[PDB]
């Protein structure tokens, strides 16, 4: 059924699985019109489809042209997400296809379940975890490829860089979710933490800086402090 | 006007005939039901006094044969049988009528309730839902499961209603996933009406039969089928106008006849609130919406 804290190690077993987050598929800026009404302008979005064991991220860029002349865009975006995840599964060799797809928002269940009616052995599951994948667009290289796209495009990344050479998937996912939670709670301060020291750089082929094991411990502590700091600023604690 | 005689009544039982119910005491001199209107299917049903477990009964049409009831002390129930000897049958009925041992189908002349509940129900279609080809009448009980219930366990004792499943390959056309799920018109009009049922009369007949089995036997799978067949129409943006108007009449009489005290178990809140207030047909069921709001405002 649903994925929660009780069954958390299941994410790192040898059954292929993907998380799907649709929170950045349909993105808009709201503005006033000349007549003083309100209108939206869409900007490019993306589907965040992640294998939590390997770090492989299938970033499908959703170009604003897909919304042209369409109605009820927030509803359509869920079906377009399911359409594209469906298409991704069909493009993978059988031995690479997931056995489970976990959606981060329960509104994706029926659209995805409908799109995968002819794939009955792939479980479509919700989660009780509050995962910070919306903050993917705070990763500079991901935001850059989305905003520069002029047509639909799929871009492949490893969201863990080379971390799995030194740490387990469980620890890598924990680091990722901590980084993304910090970027979601206070993006300016998180980015300051990650780049404050000009001597630690981001390799051309990486998303995050090239921290040593000890530096990662310092960074992780600073991110926890940020999250707690913001939690106190928010609730006046 | 036709007659279903009873050999005897050896166990105390509540007997119902369509929407009417009466009690018979253990070994009471009771020999059946007369003045049954010709032209409709009927149902004769039973609930034993000492074990209300298992309501059961028989759908029949007196135009198809001479039928009677006899208690079987081995299987412990009142069974319907056919008498092939017409002169024996007529002589039995005449004797029981002369001795005034038969209750009379108490049909008020003004009252169209049974016609309105069975307008599209035909014995031939009942016999394909309930498969027992050697009899002209059909047995149903509280516990019988449907073909769909069994997919999710004796197949010979099953209710073969048409399977409706909104998240299936039958429901959804390749490349029309959003369209077909949010607007079920394809599934209603092409798959079900044109393809399976052939016409709306057969669809309404199965819907009406499902409701009556839900109401008279507490048959849960029949209640599921009735609501699924309602939801499939209400969730379609394109439905022939004559079908919507007829559905409103069908459901009005069903809601009118439903015992008020069974509403909690026989009516699905989600389906009814969706059908009346959110669906494409939310404004097409005026009579049904009015009776539902006046009779069952809590459910809504
Ligand atoms: C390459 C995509 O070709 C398809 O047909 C997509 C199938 N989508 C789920 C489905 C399959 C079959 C019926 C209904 C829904
Ligand atoms: C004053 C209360 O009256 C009742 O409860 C009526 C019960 N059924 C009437 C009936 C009798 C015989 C055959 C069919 C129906």
């Amino acid at each position: 059924g649903a994925m929660n804290s009780s069954n958390y190690a299941e994410l790192f077993n040898n059954d292929i699985k993907l998380f799907v987050d649709d929170t950045n598929v349909y993105r808009v800026t709201v503005h006033k019109t000349f007549e003083g009404n309100v209108a939206t302008k869409a900007i490019n979005g993306c589907i965040f489809t992640l294998n939590p064991k390997t770090g492989h991220l299938f970033l499908k860029i959703i170009h604003t042209s897909v919304w042209a002349g369409q109605k009820r865009l927030s509803q359509l975006a869920k079906w377009k997400t399911a359409e594209e995840v469906s298409a991704l599964v069909r493009s993978l060799p059988k031995e690479e296809q997931p056995k489970q797809i976990i959606v981060t928002r329960k509104a994706m269940l029926d659209p995805l379940e409908v799109h995968m009616l002819d794939f009955p052995n792939i479980a479509i599951r919700p989660t009780e975890l509050r995962l910070p994948f919306s903050a993917a667009m705070s990763i500079d290289k991901l935001s850059d490829v989305v905003m520069k796209a002029t047509e639909p495009q799929m871009v492949l990344f490893n969201i863990y860089d080379d971390w799995l050479d030194r740490i387990s998937s469980y620890t890598a996912f924990s680091r990722l979710t901590l980084l993304l939670r910090a970027l979601k709670t206070n993006e300016e301060s998180a980015k300051m933490i990650l780049l404050s020291d000009p001597t630690i750089t981001i390799k051309s082929y990486h998303l995050w800086p090239s921290f040593t094991d000890e530096q990662w411990i310092t960074i992780e502590s600073q991110m926890r402090d940020l999250i707690l700091t913001e939690y106190g600023r928010k609730y006046n604690v | 006007m036709n007659t279903v005689p009873f050999t005897s009544a050896p166990i105390e039982v509540t007997i119902g005939i369509d929407q009417y119910s009466f009690n018979v005491k253990e070994n009471q001199p009771f020999h059946g039901i007369k003045d049954i209107p010709i032209g409709h299917v009927h149902v004769i049903h039973f609930q034993h006094a000492d074990n209300s477990s298992m309501r059961y009964g028989y759908w029949f049409d007196c135009r198809m044969g001479n039928f009677y009831i006899q208690y079987d002390p081995k299987d412990g129930l009142y069974k319907m049988m056919e008498e092939r000897d017409g002169a024996k049958f007529e002589n039995i009925v005449h004797n029981f009528k002369e001795r005034q041992m038969m209750v009379s189908y108490p049909k008020i002349d003004e009252d169209d309730t049974w016609y309105n509940l069975t307008e599209f129900v035909q014995m031939d279609k009942i016999r394909k839902i309930v498969r027992k080809d050697e009899n002209q009448f059909s047995y149903v009980d509280s516990s019988m499961t449907t073909v769909q219930e069994n997919e999710l366990s004796d197949p010979a004792h099953s209710l073969n209603y048409t399977v409706i499943n909104f998240k299936s390959r039958e429901a959804i056309r390749p490349g029309h996933e959003m369209e077909d799920f949010l607007d079920k018109s394809y599934y209603l009009n092409t798959v079900m009406l044109q393809g399976i049922f052939k016409n709306s009369s057969n669809y309404f007949g199965e819907l009406q039969f499902a409701f009556l089995n839900a109401m008279f036997f507490g048959n849960y799978g029949s209640s599921l089928q009735w609501h699924a067949m309602i939801e499939l129409i209400c969730s379609s943006a394109t439905v022939p106008k004559h079908m919507l108007d007829k559905l409103d009449e069908i459901l009005y009489y069903q809601i009118k006849t439903l015992p008020e005290q069974y509403s909690d178990i026989l009516l699905n809140e989600r389906v009814w609130n969706i059908c009346l207030y959110s669906s494409f047909q939310k404004n097409s069921l005026h009579n049904t919406e009015k009776i539902m709001e006046n009779k069952y405002p809590e459910l809504l």
